[PDB]
């Protein structure tokens, strides 16, 4: 998941917006 | 914006900044 990608790899702030309500 | 390496509490901080008053779900794997 995202928690995982951002830590094991990298992620963008735009990918994080996918988790907003 | 740039890509980020975010683990643990740092990821939660980023979600907070990105989502602000919209809120967010923090949903780690099993
Ligand atoms: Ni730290």
């Amino acid at each position: 998941g995202i928690v995982e990608q951002c830590c094991a790899s990298v992620c963008s702030l735009y990918q994080l917006e996918n988790y907003c309500n | 914006f740039v890509n980020q390496h975010l683990c643990g509490s740092h990821l939660v901080e980023a979600l907070y900044l990105v989502c602000g008053e919209r809120g967010f779900f923090y949903t780690p794997k099993a």
